[PDB]
């Protein structure tokens, strides 16, 4: 519709993140977040020792 | 030439679909581009054509497709039996129509001439009119623009003096 | 109980900005009502068509003609008659286009017009005969209602099963409260609903009785929103008002005045019943939230019975 | 709780799916009984007629007219194979003599008869629930999807027959021997599997008890697998049934070919000088037609 | 022809809005007519009248623009020029999800805010500068088989 | 009468059922339904005349008169649906691929109809267009 | 506000997202069939 | 002149419609260039902000480019098989490059997770000009590749595809406002207005103008691009016996 | 939005997907 | 049983199974000789 | 949802082959619309055809804003399908329609097969003989 | 050049001398008939498709006729020695994906 | 929050399930490397302790590593036949090494002794990625090797199969805790536990 003039695409997902504490220097949180979908092609993102 | 009477419904199909009008006298083409009902209706429209054409000028009324199909079904060839099956379908469909439109009885049609080459005179059978008292005179008056169309076209090849002696020329004068 | 759409909370909010809420939009309905009555003098209001070319008794429509120019383009059905023989009028100018050749209006969207005259036919039957047929339309309207309202709330606020069950009980009681004026206030009449709600929801009577014992009044959608927030065993919803229910249900339909019709359905029974009928008697309304909930819980045998029962309710009002 | 309503709703939906399919398959069985009775009569007549022509031509009993009559026979076949009733799909191509398509259809039929056992096991798994997660037969589910996919490819009707390679041309009667073994859809197996599945789910009406999340997840997977399996088998069954109908038509077409050919022999030697072998042959053929007609009557 | 192209005044009157030509030389754009304007990238950390300094004024007559002239909300960040060791690399970011103009939620309703945040601007051996060269930092990246993510 | 009735091949126990269908069509061909009326007055007249015609079945061989009426009434109701318009793929298929439809269509036209009608998803697509038209056909001036 | 061209009220679509796995994948299951201990 | 704008609207409508078609071609080819740069660089994992397309955050960007010179590809023996030999050479080249791209991109996982159907796969679209497309169909193909993937075929007469074939995945069944379509065209009714503009202050003419208002968007960062040439040399000349004739001493 | 920006609520419910597939399959049977 | 024929044979090939002789014609595929 | 867009959205779902696509696309529009448009009771066939075609062409004009359809071919199909519909309401109703709508099991093919083998009259020829052999009765009575 | 459409489409002409001794390549003589027929038809296809594309004839036809999907139907104009070769088998009126 | 995630908690099971699949791949590939080393060295007779596997003490360990460069394997004359010829080239190479490996190994005798079924032989699985499976899956009608051995095709999209085809025997009919399977997945129920941990 001319009143809308655009669209928004909202992409939910479940992220696989890394258990990381916030460092004192803290330039950024070094948390390697990857979409759970990636695990179907490269399951190594789920490896946990 | 040869006059081929067909209902408006069939004519408009030919023009809309884009069927070569030149080859409607060739049985092998018309049966491929024409439905079984259309072929039967062409037969019925030929048998309802009231006017006598100028035979003296070699203007004949077309033989109906059903007869042409019936003839080919009796002639040896690679499609003879397919043509026989078509004949049987035409007879059943024709009888079905005759049993439905038998009530038409007392009416006459307007005709429109669509010339196609010098060997085919397509005659479109248009709206019906009710005519019970002297339908011959009513048909003549209604088809004024059909008579003058035929005259205009045959004067392209036939001598004027010869056309003037035809019944088609007379019908024009009787109408107006 | 609500008899006309304009008596519902949603119409009170939309058409009565000043003091909006518990205040009838008199200054709006009377203005368009008077315009119709005055137009009837110069050009009588034609009846409403239905089904196979038949008209509804005590009905009319505002056709797309030049004479009906002083009438504002209203959406909900207007009553221009008295209580004993009310003549309901619907504005057809949003639904039919006038033909310039013959003069016969033509319907632009069939299901939108079909909706309008079924709601009127069921509303006329209610106005004249009373709320008797509404109790024998089957178990679908009540199962759809509490699954529809609770389904949206459960997904939106991530509600636990216990809260969803509490909402089912609240909504089921509210639905019945809109069918029998004796069920709108706390008392032993509310407790009489426990066998019915358990049969519908398959929830143990102990759970149901505990929820009902705590319920307050249920006279309108505002009371429904309050009870959902209050006795729904969840604080994630907050304190819901009727304005929150309207935002939750508005995207559950489509078409002309689709947001109002769904909001009105929360209180006006003929409107709610008609929406389910259209959800079962149409395929265009297949992608909507309400239609999914209707088809989800409606069995083939029960859906057929429902349509037959409504068709009798509608056709019994034919002339 | 809401879990009980979720399970009961799913179970009703599954039983409704079976109820619709069972009615459809019963209609198929009723029609198939009628067809099977007539198909036996057709094949017997075709086998008898084929033998009679084999004798007629191999002994050159026609004499000089052999060539002319054969040309007419071809014309007869051409008028039958082009009958619009014969669709351009590969299903009818197989029914009218094509070998590659027929083998694929037969293989699909044989596989469907075994995947039905999987469908029963899926429903039985639901009975075992109402952590005990079954390993699930999702394997055969991959296969039924592929079979349904190929069935849709076979049943597709193209605007023109030229889109099908090796489509049966006028020479469709030469492979009539392939019609002896009637093709039978697994209609009885479908009814047994569907009725047992529906009854098994019917016995779950009383659920009761709160279920663990792992049980509901396992049920959910079973319900999804059954839904996919039912749609897959529906596509397969309709295509296998279509071939049964196509084979019936193909057998009728071959019989009509032979019937019309015999009529030409009769007429040709009634116009021309008949021999004694010709009259004897025609009486034998008339007996075959009479037995066919009496069988239908 | 409807593009809002920031235009440099040949007199230098608005030269303080643009990148020093010593870093990024200006380039020329012509319209369908013989009218010619000079274009250069805008300087980072700049305040200006975006329409007033556009080619729309310097193309025909300096005072053509009036309140009727408005900017399409559907705008984008087209390029960024990044300085690396004295030389400049042009990054095309026009279609990236972060280059899209967004509404300003607080303030006038006709304010568009761009918020471009990207950690993935690649500088590698295959990169060239605005002038086509690949010397200096890029050359060392090439021989070390390294790439930078800016 | 009996000359032509004896042309119908004997088929199981259906001899009384196929001729009932043939008779119902034979009458319904020549008693039209006047579009002017709805399905009550013209319907009752057509049915009444049919039942009167059945009074002469003593001249026939194998006519199931109770079924013949059933077939005749079905013809009239089918014609009502066609006058009002049909969208149900189960009936649209029956019309498009039929003995009547093969007489108005050419061989090439039938080949096309057979390609669409017999598609794997025809019933779904045809139903969707039926709703798209039923809801909006009135919007076309 | 000479030109009130829409900027905010965009049509928003929610993209679906649902993951599943059948115990270990069918590839792993056929090679290492499951035994319940 | 006092006339309605009717014919003018038709003239402007067609012009606008052509522009929309040409914009789709330019957007497609420009997007392929975007994939070439991103896939050339070290981006083999899903990540937000690398390239446009809502699915770039769930699947890997993939781009492969191959040049086909048919005189160096086709093996043919008979003239009556020459058509099939040309057709198979092109389709076999696509399979050889498409199979590892389909695997490497993890597109199946993205489609299944987004659609919710764990047995759904993309259906590929072969986008070429009006010459190459005529060689991709082979009667008995069933539009089916190696195991299960299906493809559709469309053609353009745009000069920018003079010898290009581009393979892009789409959802096998298209839904309204579906994210899984390779691209999407967001269209708003075109505005046409007629004003007696006195432009320049001297000349006067009424200007009837059409203003397009639409956007082309790409969703799936996946494409294979082929440059296919040499049709006339491999079909218009002898290949097998002519080469034997050149071995004569 | 429809429900809300909470990423957890945006996720589609598996049980609703199973019901939807059952409803779509049954709808097709009603059409066919 | 008589569908045990080799897949993908050459045109004009002949193959005998169960007393049935099959010619692989280019047009109709596998067709019996008689 | 303008009708032109909704019909186009649905037509996009047809399987594609190649240029034959326009023949099957046009046919489906002709089938759906020719059978869906209600007939007006006051019109004869001549007028009903002119009115129905006028609307059909207007529908194509809207569809051709979204999906390409050959106009002249679609009208050709439309008129053929419409004539079939008109024939059925005034004329003979095929027994497959009585069978499809309504214990009906033995079909027409079943008798046409026997007639073809014996080279006798088929169902349609017998049907024509029935009505003909009945013409005198119906005309005589009322 | 003469032709009303010389201002709507690009003039296109391609001349090829199909000296069959340099075009046909086969291994068996029983295929010679099909190989001769195919060699002529395949050479026409090879030179026809780029002429159809490069001439912009399809665009000209669609604009003039008013149909969005109408294409020319081509005619093979030859004598009675060559027209014999053109198999014309059944339909086989197809040049490729969309032309007859 | 009392009950926030309804569907997110399901990702805990999916996470576990995918990891279980990936562990199967690592175990397979690491086992193949270990088997390659044993067979590469002088171990062509049954023995205990050289490698994992209950049958390593009854059958000769066998491992054949073949690098197939299709250019050196295929031979074709036409292009429309190249798909069939390259698909057959791959399968023919497998047969070339499979039959003598079946004969040289004692796996058939081991199955006959262990199962007690004198009419039972192993069924081979073609373990491959999607790119290769596309070529092996020519049709379901075959799935048969020369005389009596049958095979099936199982495909994965795991990153660790960039270009590998591995053929392994299994029992034609798999049973619970069946030692004759190439390997086994010994699974114990996965516990999902909740507790408000005061971590940190």
């Amino acid at each position: 519709n001319p009143i809308e003039g655009g669209v928004v695409q909202v992409l939910p997902y479940i992220a696989v993140m890394k258990d990381v504490y916030h460092e004192v220097s803290g330039v950024k949180m070094d948390n390697e977040e990857v979409n759970m979908v990636e695990a179907y092609r490269d399951p190594s993102i789920l490896d946990d020792e | 030439t040869q006059v081929l009477v067909m209902p408006k419904a069939v004519f408009e199909s030919y023009k809309t679909a884009g069927v070569q009008f030149n080859k409607l006298l060739d049985t092998n083409y018309i049966v491929s581009e024409t439905s079984v009902n259309d072929l039967a209706e062409i037969h019925q429209a030929l048998t309802a054509f009231p006017f006598l054409l100028p035979e003296k000028l070699d203007i004949k009324l077309a033989v109906s497709p059903i007869i042409k199909v019936a003839e080919l079904g009796e002639i040896d060839g690679p499609e003879q039996f397919k043509m026989k099956d078509l004949h049987n379908r035409l007879e059943s469909r024709l009888a079905t129509n005759e049993l439905r439109d038998a009530g038409n009885r007392n009416l006459v049609y307007d005709y429109y001439l669509y010339p196609v080459d010098e060997n085919l005179w397509v005659a479109v059978q248009q709206s019906a009119h009710i005519a019970s008292s002297d339908p011959r005179r009513v048909s003549i008056q209604l088809n004024h623009t059909f008579f003058d169309s035929m005259i205009n076209e045959m004067l392209n090849t036939r001598p004027r003096e010869s056309v003037a002696s035809t019944q088609i020329f007379t019908y024009y004068l009787e109408s107006c | 109980m609500f008899l006309l759409p304009y008596e519902t909370t949603v119409c009170k909010t939309l058409y009565n900005p000043t003091g909006g809420g518990k205040l009838y939009p008199k200054q709006y309905v009377d203005q368009i009502e008077n315009a119709i009555k005055k137009a009837n003098v110069y050009l009588p209001i034609p009846p409403v068509d239905a089904r196979n070319g038949e008209t509804l008794e005590h009905s009319g429509q505002i056709t797309p003609v030049d004479d009906f120019e002083d009438i504002k383009k209203f959406t909900q059905i207007v009553n221009i008659g008295d209580r004993d023989n009310p003549k309901l009028v619907v504005d057809a100018r949003l639904y039919k286009k006038i033909e310039q050749r013959t003069g016969i209006p033509r319907i632009i969207q069939q299901n939108e017009w079909q909706f309008q005259y079924i709601r009127m036919a069921l509303n006329i039957k209610l106005l004249r005969e009373g709320p008797d047929f509404l109790h024998r339309l089957g178990d679908i309207p009540v199962k759809v209602f509490y699954n529809w309202i609770s389904g949206i709330l459960t997904q939106k606020y991530s509600l636990p099963p216990e809260s969803t069950q509490a909402i089912w009980v609240i909504c089921a009681v509210y639905y019945f409260a809109m069918q029998d004026d004796d069920l709108t206030e706390p008392g032993q009449e509310r407790d009489r609903l426990i066998p019915i709600i358990s049969r519908l929801t398959y929830i143990p009577a102990g759970f149901i009785a505990d929820v009902i014992d705590t319920l307050g009044p249920l006279h309108n959608a505002g009371d429904l929103a309050y009870e959902i927030s209050t006795n729904g065993r969840s604080i994630r919803m907050g304190k819901l008002k009727f304005s929150d229910l309207q935002l939750l249900v508005s995207p559950s339909w489509f078409g002309t005045a689709s947001r109002e019709n769904v909001g009105v359905a929360l209180e006006h029974m003929p409107t709610y019943i008609t929406l389910i009928y259209m959800a079962l008697a149409d395929r265009s309304y297949r992608k909507t939230v309400l239609s999914q909930k209707v088809e989800m819980i409606s069995r083939s045998d029960d859906a057929s019975r429902f349509i037959n029962l409504v068709n009798e309710a509608v056709s019994s009002q034919f002339v | 709780a809401t879990i009980i309503n979720t399970l009961k709703t799913w179970f009703e939906k599954l039983m409704e799916l079976f109820a619709k399919l069972i009615r459809w398959i019963s209609d198929f069985k009723k029609r198939d009984v009628v067809v099977a009775t007539r198909y036996g009569k057709i094949v017997r007549a075709v086998d008898q007629a084929r033998t009679l022509f084999q004798e007629l031509l191999v002994k050159n009993r026609l004499g000089n007219r052999k060539d002319a009559l054969l040309e007419k026979f071809d014309a007869i076949a051409q008028s039958i194979i082009d009958d619009p009733k014969i669709l351009a799909s590969r299903i009818y191509a197989a029914a009218f003599g094509s070998v590659y398509y027929q083998k694929e259809i037969i293989n699909i039929n044989n596989e469907a008869r075994t995947e039905l056992g999987t469908m029963e096991k899926l429903v039985g798994t639901i009975i075992e629930y109402v952590d005990y997660r079954a390993l699930m037969p999702i394997a055969n589910i991959r296969e039924i999807g592929k079979l349904a996919t190929r069935c849709n490819e076979l049943s597709t009707v193209y605007p023109d027959r030229s889109s099908i390679p090796d489509f049966p041309d006028k020479n469709f009667w030469k492979n009539s021997h392939l019609l002896k073994d009637r093709f039978v859809a697994p209609l009885d197996d479908l009814l047994k599997a569907y009725r047992n599945s529906s009854d098994a789910l019917r016995k779950l009406k009383q659920l009761s008890r709160n279920y663990s999340q792992e049980t509901i997840d396992a049920i959910g997977e079973s319900v999804q697998l059954i839904n996919t399996s039912l749609e897959g088998m529906r596509r397969i069954t309709d295509t296998m049934f279509e071939y049964s109908q196509a084979q019936y038509l193909a057998a009728s077409c071959v019989l009509n070919y032979y019937g019309k050919c015999a009529q030409v022999v009769s007429e040709d030697y009634k116009i021309h000088g008949f021999n004694d072998a010709i009259r004897e042959w025609q009486r034998r053929f008339d007996k075959v037609i009479d037995d066919f007609k009496r069988g239908y009557a | 022809s409807i593009a809002l192209i920031p235009a440099l005044d040949p007199a230098g009157s608005n030269a303080d809005f643009f990148v020093d030509p010593a870093l990024v030389p200006p380039y020329t754009i012509k319209n369908e007519q013989n009218l010619t304007i000079t274009t250069a990238p805008l300087k980072a950390n700049v305040r200006l009248d975006l329409m007033g300094n556009s080619n729309a004024n310097l193309l025909i007559q300096r005072g053509m623009l009036e309140v009727s002239d408005t900017i399409d909300p559907a705008g984008r960040l087209k390029n960024l020029f990044v300085l690396l060791g004295g030389k400049v690399v042009k990054f095309k970011v026009d279609r990236l999800p972060r280059a899209v103009f967004q509404p300003d939620l607080v303030g006038d309703t006709r304010n568009a805010v761009i918020r471009f945040d990207s950690d993935d601007l690649v500088v590698s051996g295959d990169t060239t500068f605005i002038d086509g060269s690949a010397d200096g930092v890029i050359n060392d990246l090439k021989t070390a088989k390294l790439s930078l993510r800016l | 009468l009996s000359r032509i009735l004896k042309q119908l091949p004997n088929l199981g126990g259906s001899d009384r059922k196929t001729r009932a269908m043939l008779l119902a069509n034979a009458v319904a061909l020549q008693i039209p339904f006047e579009t002017l009326l709805d399905f009550d007055e013209q319907q009752d007249k057509a049915v009444a005349k049919f039942k009167k015609i059945l009074s002469k079945v003593n001249e026939n061989i194998a006519v199931d008169t109770k079924l013949a009426v059933t077939y005749f009434n079905n013809i009239l109701r089918i014609r009502q649906s066609l006058i009002t318009g049909i969208t149900d793929p189960c009936l649209v298929k029956a019309v498009l691929t039929s003995d009547t439809a093969n007489d108005y269509l050419t061989v090439d036209d039938v080949n096309i109809v057979s390609a669409v009608v017999n598609g794997p998803d025809y019933n779904r697509i045809q139903a969707d267009m039926g709703n798209a038209l039923n809801q909006l056909i009135g919007s076309i001036d | 506000n000479y030109n009130e061209k829409s900027q905010r009220d965009f049509r928003v679509v929610t993209i679906g997202y649902n993951l599943a796995a059948s115990r270990q994948d069918e590839f792993a299951e056929r090679i290492y069939p499951t035994t319940v201990i | 002149t006092d006339e309605g704008p009717g014919e003018v609207v038709k003239a402007l409508t067609v012009n606008t419609n052509i522009r929309n078609s040409n914009n789709a071609v330019k957007r497609m080819l420009n997007y392929l260039a975007q994939l070439r740069e991103v896939v050339h660089n070290g981006y083999n994992r899903p990540k937000f902000g690398i390239i446009e397309g809502a699915l770039s955050a769930v699947m890997r960007p993939t781009y492969r480019y191959k040049e086909l010179d048919l005189e160096k590809v086709i093996d043919t023996i008979k003239s009556k098989d020459r058509w099939d030999d040309v057709c198979a050479a092109i389709l076999n080249c696509v399979k050889a490059e498409l199979f590892p791209a389909h695997r490497d991109s993890n597109i199946e996982a993205a489609f299944r997770v987004i659609s919710g159907n764990q047995d759904e796969t993309p259906m590929y679209l072969f986008c070429s000009d009006k010459e190459i497309a005529n060689y991709l169909m082979t009667k008995g193909d069933d539009r089916t590749l190696g195991a299960y993937l299906k493809y559709d075929i469309v053609s353009t007469n745009n000069q920018l595809f003079d010898g290009k074939l581009v393979v892009i995945p789409t959802r096998a069944v298209q839904q309204e406002n579906d994210i899984l379509s390779w691209g999407q065209f967001f269209y708003v009714s075109t505005v046409i207005a007629d004003l007696p503009i006195t432009r320049g202050g001297h000349q006067v003419t009424r200007e009837i103008a059409a203003i397009p208002f639409n956007l082309h968007v790409n969703n799936i960062p996946f494409a294979l691009e082929f440059k296919i040439t040499g049709f006339q040399k491999v079909m218009g000349e002898t290949q097998f016996n002519g080469k034997l004739a050149d071995l004569k001493p | 939005l429809d429900h809300g920006y909470d990423a957890t609520a945006l996720l589609e419910t598996t049980e609703d997907i199973i019901t939807g597939e059952l409803d779509d399959h049954l709808e097709s049977l009603s059409v066919e | 049983t008589t569908k045990d024929l080799p897949t993908d044979p050459e045109p004009g090939d002949t193959y005998h199974v169960n007393g049935v002789d099959w010619i692989y014609q280019e047009d109709g595929g596998w067709v019996t000789m008689q």
